Formats: structure tokens, sequence, C-alpha cells
RNA sequence: GUAUUGGCCAGCCGUGGUGACAACGGGUAACGGAGGGUUAGGGCUCGACCCCGGAGAAGGAGCCUGAGAAACGGCUACUACAUCCAAGGAAGGCAGCAGGCGCGCAAAUUACCCAAUCCCGACACGGGGAGGUAGUGACAAUAAAUACUGAUACAGGGCUCUUUCGGGUCUUGUAAUUGGAAUGAGUACAAUUUAAAUCCCUUAACGAGGAACAAUUGGAGGGCAAGUCUGGUGCCAGCAGCCGC
């Protein structure tokens, strides 16, 4: 209750709704374009990028294990980022500079489960296909 | 003057040219990737140099004067290990950073170690002899602060066979000499 | 934690996990069929 | 551009639902139906007349428009046979069913004029080439037979059951027990 | 089925119909004989090799004695 | 001065013009529109792209011919790239069709032809990578293969005679037995299709009995349909959009 209700106030009901519709979170990274400028992805779906090491990463509070994550620097634009290596001893699959391929755990920014502050997942190493290799579907090349 | 790289390659050649029936199915024999040879140190197993068992871009050489073993490790299976089992064998890092223990009982062991064994690797049953009985709980703590290594067993997968052959040869200044060669092998 | 952790035990369960083969057994008839024979179970 | 394209179903919007599931399959078994898919494009064939008859109703009556486009839909159903002659009028447009579509169609009206044991052996008979409807080979079983051309399916000429001659294996066993 | 559609022409003369026809009607009937010429390349290849030759383009032979 | 109007330009003379009904300036991962996607109604979002209008041909300026150009498969000059050379010189502009390199998560053949729709010229006759046909192609949309049916037994369901292992009647199921016919997936004499071919549509001789002419992708604690069965591991390895194991 409280709005204009006149026949001629269709100036203010405008620029009310204009105003008030920043205090969304929604929209309000939607017209700033805060993906196309901080994301380490330039607002796309994947990525390309060089693995430089092999880090083990704790669980949160009331699980115990090792994560095995592994440190990736993007091609694209240089910037490093750590990303999770899923399914049951994978990591035997992956060396050092291998050419992988990267995309989200589907929160859209944030992280998903247990594991601290990792936002990406591994799909393809060597250009083969991270699923594939486990299921002794294909051969990777040397 | 030989590129350690190029050796591993020549071996994984050779190796991989056989096969064997076992159980009436055929495999093919698998280098163990992650497995390689490496230069002694006096009272030291391992130093820095590695000798793989597959080509690798590995460059250092060998030098005059240097050791090496030369081991050598085949497989029926996926060609890589784990470490899974029991723990049995251990050593004192010589490069062990110095840490200051709240429990008495480390402070005992660390003692025993250095005078007995040094840097020399040591297994469960040689405290034993010495002994020693109430020491499982200082062990752990000594690897857990980072001034003992421990090395589980490694296998490959469940159902597999694996062999092992090994040497040491003295690199000399005159001449390359077979040390440990027998009648046997 | 100075140890922090040992990555070495990747893959533990998945290789010592005993091996067992398929049985063959006859093949189950597909498309309109195996509709018919679901209805036939559920309903007579 | 220039091409024109459509999709002929709909999924619907709560895919593990008890009251559905079982539904539908009753329907699949009975009219021997390949997938869902038949079924969800009978519904929304449906759908369609529903909405249009929707849209006349809140029309005036005698409108022009209510006029001429009621007729054209009351008479297209009558020609089809889905709608009996009894009741023309836009509000029994509202009252039909899934069911009353399914029956004019070629793979259940091979079944009731005899010329078959099974609904399942109305369906082999049709994609093989043996049906045929007035002089036209037909080989779709979802014809949607009219009304008039009722009463000419028969066996086609060239069909071993309804003359020519005698087929694949047939043949190879007669000639092959003669010498 | 047993039934064929297609098209038929009547010409009221023999001479009208090749006056009429297309060429490559007469060539299924036999009545006319293939034309012979080279592939669509090689045409277009000559056609602009011979913008660069001014008058009397058949022979150029007699710029070969100019070096001696 | 211009094809013509005009602060478009040259002299002389006035002091004006826009703004809270948002001027001026900064952002645009901005060519505009017809329109696409999603729907109770009201809406939200996208539009480089087959139709219409505007601009450009590596970046800027200048100009000739002509009814029409500030043209780049026309010319002159500078800047940036880059080609041949006997060292004096000469020549170039694929955001036209194919094709190569680089960049990237991301996109096809250096193939055939004027037969069709149309355009140009002195012309009924010549030309057209405009345009059409084929190759690669799981971008999307439509139709719909992977089997059909008897008899004899057993089992159960429906009804009766009805006392129970009892009999007549129909359906359904088969690690139960034998018994039937049919069809294209391919393939190949012909004709048809086409500018010449291929595909489709018709059609002689071949093509179904299981280890095939063998369907997969994700699941079985709850939300959410479907095991509390049997081995391995033992807060390790791992699963889990969320609660969790």
């Amino acid at each position: 209750g409280g709005k204009p209700r006149g026949l001629n106030a269709a100036r203010k009901l405008r620029n009310n709704r204009r105003e008030q519709r920043w205090a969304d979170l929604q929209y309000k990274k939607r017209a700033l374009g805060t993906a196309y400028k901080s994301s380490p992805f330039g607002g796309s779906s994947h990525a390309k990028g060089i693995v430089l090491e092999k880090v083990g990463v704790e669980a949160k509070q009331p699980n115990s294990a090792i994560r095995k994550c592994v440190r990736v620097q993007l091609i694209k634009n240089g910037k490093k980022v750590t990303a999770f290596v899923p399914n049951d001893g994978c990591l035997n699959f992956v060396d050092e500079n291998d050419e992988v391929l990267l995309a989200g755990f589907g929160r859209k920014g944030k992280a998903k489960g247990d594991i601290p502050g990792v936002r990406f997942k591994v799909v393809k190493v060597s250009g083969v296909g991270l699923l594939a290799l486990w299921k002794e579907k294909k051969e990777k090349p040397r | 003057d030989a590129r350690v790289g190029e050796i591993g390659g020549v071996i994984q050649e050779v190796m991989e040219s056989y096969e064997v029936e076992i159980n009436g199915k055929t495999y093919p024999v698998k280098p163990i990737r992650n497995l390689n040879g490496h230069n002694i140190l006096p009272y030291s197993i391992h130093g820095t140099k590695s000798v793989p068992i597959v080509k690798t871009h590995d460059q250092t050489k060998m030098e005059e004067g240097d050791v090496f073993a030369i081991e050598t490790f085949g497989s029926t299976g996926k060609g890589y290990v784990i470490e899974s089992g029991e723990v049995s064998h251990y050593a004192l890092r010589g490069d062990a950073p110095k840490v200051d223990l709240r429990l008495s009982s480390a402070k005992s062991l660390l003692n025993v170690i250095k005078r007995h064994f040094g840097t020399l690797p040591f297994c469960r049953r040689f405290l034993d002899r010495l002994g020693q009985e109430k020491y499982l709980l200082g062990l752990n703590n000594l690897v857990s602060n980072g001034i003992v290594e421990d090395y589980p067993p490694l296998v490959d997968e469940k159902g597999s066979y694996t062999a092992q052959f090994e040497h040491t040869i003295l690199i000399r200044p005159t001449v390359k000499e077979v040390i440990s060669r027998g009648d046997d092998y | 934690k100075v140890a922090h952790g040992s990555l070495a035990r990747a893959g533990k369960v998945k290789s010592q996990t005993p091996k067992v083969e398929k049985q063959e057994k006859k093949k189950t008839p597909k498309g309109r069929a195996k509709k018919r024979l679901t209805y036939t179970r559920r309903f007579v | 551009a220039p091409r024109k394209y459509s999709k002929t179903y709909k999924v619907p919007r709560r895919p593990y639902e008890a009251a559905r599931l079982d539904s539908e399959l009753k329907l699949v078994g009975e009219y021997g139906l390949r997938n869902k898919r038949e079924v969800w494009r009978v519904l929304l064939t449906l759908s369609k007349i529903r909405r249009a008859a929707r849209i006349l109703l809140t029309l005036d009556e005698k409108d022009p428009k209510r006029l001429f486009e009621g007729n054209a839909l009351i008479r297209r159903l009558v020609r089809i046979g889905v709608l009996d002659e009894s009741r023309m009028k836009l509000d029994y447009v509202l009252a039909l069913k899934a069911e009353d579509f399914l029956e004019r169609r070629l793979q259940t009206l091979v079944y009731k004029l005899g010329l078959a044991k099974s609904i399942h052996h109305a369906r082999v008979l049709i994609r093989q080439r043996h049906i045929r409807v007035g002089k036209q080979i037909v080989n779709v079983p979802s014809f949607m037979v009219r009304l008039d051309s009722q009463k000419h399916i028969d066996f086609a000429l060239t069909s071993p059951f309804g003359g020519g001659r005698p087929g694949r294996v047939r043949r190879k066993k007669a000639k092959a027990a003669e010498g | 089925g047993g039934k064929t559609t297609g098209f038929a022409l009547i010409y009221d003369s023999p001479e009208a119909l090749k006056k009429f026809e297309p060429r490559y009607r007469l060539v299924r009937a036999g009545l006319a004989a293939k034309v012979e010429k080279a592939s669509r390349q090689q045409r277009k290849q000559r056609k602009n090799r011979l913008k660069t030759l001014r008058g009397t383009a058949k022979v150029k032979g007699a710029k070969a004695k100019k070096e001696k």
C-alpha cells in the first residue's frame, strides 16, 4: 500500500520499478556483467589449461579424506585455478603438462559438497576423455 | 656419456617383445612405469638421480665415479603400483627438521635409532632383538612429525604377477665393473 | 600437519577387488515386444 | 527462413507419477503401440481441438466467425468418424476423450473386420505390403481411416494372401522338396 | 502400383521438331549427335591467357628469336 | 557556390538557443525493423544471419570518365605489412567461390553445370563460383525395424455340474515338446530418374533359426518409480545438485 494510483502517474511507476530492481541479486549481477570481468572463464562454458602439479585437499569438518585436486594454468589468459579429478583412482591417468579441459560443478560459481575453494572439474586429458579411459574403452596416447 | 632417458627406451623395447600365457589367456608384459633404479651414496640408499625403465626426456648423464643400481620390473597387470598393506620398513631422514617432543617415549627411540642405525633403513624385528617392546606409539609419532619416513608395501592389481632383477654396477675411471655379477644370474 | 598427506593411496579399493565375468543368458525381446510382456505381468 | 518445421508431441511436467504411469501403460498394451510417444502425440492433437472450441464458445451466439469455423470443425470430426451424427453441437466436442481417436486407426480397424487374430498381428501385416485401402497400398499403421472408405479394406492384389504367387520361403520348400 | 504418369509432345511435322526441341532431348532419341568439348576449367583458363596478347594471337612464335 | 532550398560559405548588424517533462557527458560483450523462445491473463528475454533500409572493402585524404561513383576484381599520395631483381627498376589488397596459417570450448570439397529461376550485350545464337546439382554432415524437425501364429502338457484365473486327487468351457505363462507361413537390412539383370550421374519409386535371380541379420544411456535411503539379497574395503579408498553414507 501507498502506490500512486492516478491515471497520469505512469512516469512515477516506471521510474520506481527501475530503481528498486537493483535490490535483486540475480538481476544486479546480470546488468553489471561481473561474469565477463571477474570470472576466470570469459563468460564461456569450458576452457583449456596446463597442469602444473598435483595437490591434495582435506575435506570439511564432519568428513575425513583427501580430495586430490590439481593445479592448472589457463591458456586463454594465463590465470591459475584448481580443479577436482572425479572418480576413483584417476590421478594415475594424469601426468605433468597434459593439456586438460575443464568445466564447472553446476552450483554456478559456488563450491559443491565438502571440498573447500574448488569450482572446476577435469573433463578431458590429452583429448581422450576421462570417463572413457576409466572404463578401458580407449588407450591414452604417448 | 650415456643418456639415462635413452637407456630407458632400450630396456622397454626388449621386454615388451615378450608375452606369456596364464590359465589359457595371453597377457602382454608391461613395464611398471612408476618404478626406477637409482644411484647409491655413502650410508644412503637413494641419491638424487633416477634411471627410468620407460622412455623419458631426462637428459642427466652418468659420470665417472658414480655407482648405480639398475633394476627393472615387469608385470602382467596395469603396469602401475600403489601403496597397500602392513608397514615394516622405516628410515631416519638425514635432513630431518629440528623438533621438540613433549612425549619422553620418543626421546628415547630417537637416541636408539641414531646410535644403532643412523640413516640406514631398519625393520620392526630389528627393534625386537634390541629389547624394545613398547615403541609403536613413539614410532608413529616420529613419522607424523616428519622425522622418520615410512615405506608401505607396493602392490599391483589382484591376480597379477610381477618379477624383479637388479644388479649394482661401478662406473670406475678405467672400466665398467658389474660388481654383483655371479654364476647364478 | 607438516605431513599433509600422501597421494599414493589413490585407487586402492578398485585395484584389489576380485574380478568376475559376465555369464551368458538368453537374449531379451526389444521394442514393441518388450512392452507387451510387461503389460501382461502387471495386469494379468 | 524458407523451411517450416513442427514437432507433434509434448512432455509431461512431472516425470514419475504413479497414477499417470500405469494409465498410459494400459493404453499402450491395449492397442499394441511401440512406446509412450504415440500416446502423447494423440493427446496433443486432441488438445488443439479443445482450445479452438473453447475460444469460440466464449463468443456470442450466431456470430459469423463462430458459425463459419464451428461448422467446419464439426464436419471434419463427423467425416473421420470420431464423433457420432446424433450429436452435432459445439459443446459435445469438449467431451471427447483419448480412446475415441484410437478407435479409428488402421491397426485397430484390421482387427475388428476379421482379417487378423491378435492386435499385434495386425501391425506386422500393415508394415509388410499386405493391406490396401481402395486401390492404394498402405504401409502406415496410423492411417486414421475415414468413414466412407471403411468398406474397401482388403488384401493386396499381389500379396500371397489375396492372390499373387507363393512367398519367399514357401517357394524354396516346394522347389527343394520337388527335386 | 502398376501405374505410371508422364508428359507427351506431338509435333505437326518432323522438321518442326528439330527446330524447337532442346539439343539434349535430341541426343536421347538419337536424332542428333553429342557436342564434344573440353571441361569448363580449361576453357576458362585459356580465355584469360589470351588477354595478354594483342593482334594475331594464333601464332606468337616470332618472339622466340629475340634471345639469339 | 550547388542539379535546387538552407548559417552550406563571404562581408555587415542584433544577443540569443537547450534544461528536473532529465539537457550535456560516460557505458554498451549496440547495425535498426519484419520477427524467434517461453505462456491463464498481464509479461520477461533474444534478433551477426535467406526479406526491407544503412555503412565498409588494411587505416586516412584527393580525383578522372560518365545519365549515375568520392568506385577500390578504377587511378594518385602518406603510414603499416609484403613480392621479383643482373642492384639500374617493376608490381600488390579474398568482410567474392574453394583452400592454407594463426587464434580459440567452437564450424565442410582447391568437386560438376548453364538443364531450371533470372540478368547483361549490337543479340532468337555469347556470358554468368549470381544460381542450380552432388560429396562431408546425429544442427534441428517428420514417418517407424529388432518378430507373427497353431496343437499337445502343466499351472492359475472366469462359469457350471459341484463331494476332494472329479469332469465340460475360454484366456494367460513356459531353461515344455514338436509344427507352420511372411518380410526388408542388404544385394543384383532391367527400365525410369538427370545437362551427365547418384538417391528415391517399380522389378527377374539371392537374402532368419540363436554362440544372429544380437539396443543403448543413466539409476534402485528421501524429494522420485525400482533390493534391506551375496563377496571386497574398514572415517582409508570413494559417493553425494540438497538432507547425508
